């Protein structure tokens, strides 16, 4: 159990019961396959599109473990993309919805100031 | 704000019907409540309000197969976790590193695949698929007579 | 059967990735369960599974206005029922029968509309809209200075 | 209260509670406006399209009062369209989903054999 997963399960929001539809079950299976195959980075625009229309990855009102698993690899990637940008306003536009989600998730999991993404 | 609204403009409705409709549409815009203030669409001549969110879709093949089988079982397996993390990662190389493929596929049909029993689970099928794509000669020698469903799939998939 | 499935065919994925994907897609077709046996799409070169059902939409202007106002109140009114059944029916005539319009609109601003108070309800607005479309001179003499929201709507709606 | 509405409320299915979304509330408002304005007949292809993707008019698993109100005017119209057709197979195709719904509704409300639509 990673530090973020351990932190997530310390919050009661992790205890909110949810009975997945077969659609949501597939969404969770899809991000598991993307994660374990090591392809989160090529699938960032797909993550951004999902999050345009959904508050969380598996079409839920509350963060689930899929959100924590994906945020764990996505935060470092997006932070690096932003730190290295020569036009951070455009980068922000390109990844606008992932950044909304990151902001929520890094506050929920109380990510340290060195590891978090300094936001605007 | 994932909503498009449009005016009745064309439509062969009478002029008075267009007016009634378009006054109603204009009033929806004016009395809209900020959080539901729709965007206007000008290359639709027909009046409607519609949600522009993406429909349900999946882009991952494993998820597609599991969805169409309603089979979400075994994702915690070592079988499946090896499929995903040891085999499926190799498929994203521009050119396949053949010596590694050889042992990892060997291992796959040593530990995890023996069978093509059935009823074949989505987990079984996803493992077979990944091994076939990487090392189908190992498969040919492993199972020279394939379940006919798998056989029909392979026959279709093998031609570009 | 309101689902479209497609193969990875193009996409610059490597050949081995197309194969893995397309074997998985072919196996979803073979192992599909009759009630979820999707239709194949050939002018998509990208792999996906997607629901082809229509998205949320409304074609009726009253329903559109009520939805954008979240105002479903008063549909049982005599006010609203007269709007719908006595005024809105007239708007489907190719040419308006002016003598009847005249009394029914008169009646509307006698019994049901007096006000343009506010806060204006969707029911009020739908009544005003229908009367305006049928007899706006009666409206001009009835309310020569309109609430500015209604005024801005009318200004937009009145030009073709 | 019409004969069909009276019949519907005699069945416990009429008692199944359902809390409408604002989307469903709008769908009900939309068919009320179509009904009371007298425009069901020009809106048959729209009814057919709704019923292609929804089992019942207001996107429910169970018939609601909107279904009974619309079926009351729709059954006579469709029956006449079918009785007068010179190619009933094509008519059946054109209105396929309304006919599925009619079949259910005329069985639920035990419509008399003279008033019902003889089906294939």
């Amino acid at each position: 159990m990673s530090d973020l997963v351990t932190k997530f399960e310390s919050l009661i929001i992790s205890k909110y019961p949810v009975s997945f539809t077969k659609e949501q079950s597939a969404q969770a299976a899809q991000w598991e396959s993307v994660l374990k195959s090591g392809q989160i980075q090529p699938h960032l625009d797909q993550l951004n599109l999902v999050l345009r229309d959904n508050t969380f990855i598996v079409s839920t009102l509350y963060p689930t473990s899929t959100d924590v698993h994906v945020f764990e690899v996505a935060l470092p990637l997006i932070k690096d993309l932003v730190a290295s940008s020569k036009d951070v306003k455009s980068t922000y536009t390109t990844y606008r919805h992932i950044l909304r989600w990151i902001d929520y998730m890094q506050n929920l999991l109380e990510v340290s100031s060195t590891d978090k993404l300094e936001i605007n | 704000m994932s909503f498009l609204i449009s005016f009745d403009k064309s439509k062969k409705h009478p002029a008075h019907l267009q007016l009634a409709n378009n006054l109603k549409i204009a009033l929806a815009l004016e009395y809209a409540s900020k959080n539901l203030k729709p965007e206007v669409d000008n290359d639709n001549a027909a009046m409607e309000l519609r949600n522009t969110k993406e429909p349900f879709l999946l882009f991952d093949a494993n998820a597609i197969l599991r969805y169409v089988m309603d089979d979400f079982e075994g994702q915690t397996s070592d079988k499946y976790q090896f499929a995903l993390a040891s085999l499926q990662n190799l498929l994203y190389h521009k050119e396949l590193p053949q010596q590694h493929v050889e042992v990892l596929t060997n291992k796959a049909i040593e530990n995890y695949l023996v069978e093509l029993k059935e009823p074949l689970t989505t987990t079984d099928l996803i493992l077979f698929a990944n091994v076939y794509a990487l090392n189908s000669s190992l498969v040919h020698s492993k199972f020279p007579e394939l379940p006919s469903k798998v056989h029909n799939a392979v026959a279709l998939a093998k031609k570009h």
